[PDB]
């Protein structure tokens, strides 16, 4: 499955008023099976492709270090 | 917006769309969707 369900669902699994930053989705990620080591990179993308697809709210930082949200709009 | 939750999570069966403003021009019924 790709990496952007994995990360959508473990955004919605830890829903909540901050959002899940880049090292609780890692922690997701490797809990749900998914090597984050080596495909770290393509999290990063995926990630990043799913900002810009607007799916995820960027709620602080910038980019891929920050904390994320489900965009319910 | 048509929320999907109640006012624990119960769903409603909503959808969360945004509502447009509509306005009447003639014969024509214009919508405007403010996005955000
Ligand atoms: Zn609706």
């Amino acid at each position: 499955p790709p990496v952007s369900e994995l990360i959508t669902k473990a955004v919605a699994a830890s829903k909540e008023r901050s959002g899940v930053s880049l090292a609780a989705l890692k922690k997701a990620l490797a809990a749900a099976g998914y090597d984050v080591e080596k495909n770290n990179s393509r999290i990063k993308l995926g990630l990043k492709s799913l900002v810009s697809k607007g799916t995820l709210v960027q709620t602080k930082g910038t980019g891929a270090s920050g904390s994320f949200k489900l965009n319910k709009k | 917006v048509c929320e999907a939750d109640a006012p624990k999570v119960v769903s409603r069966g909503g959808c969360g769309n945004t509502q447009p403003v509509v306005r009447k021009d003639g014969m024509k019924l214009w919508g405007t969707w403010k996005k955000s």
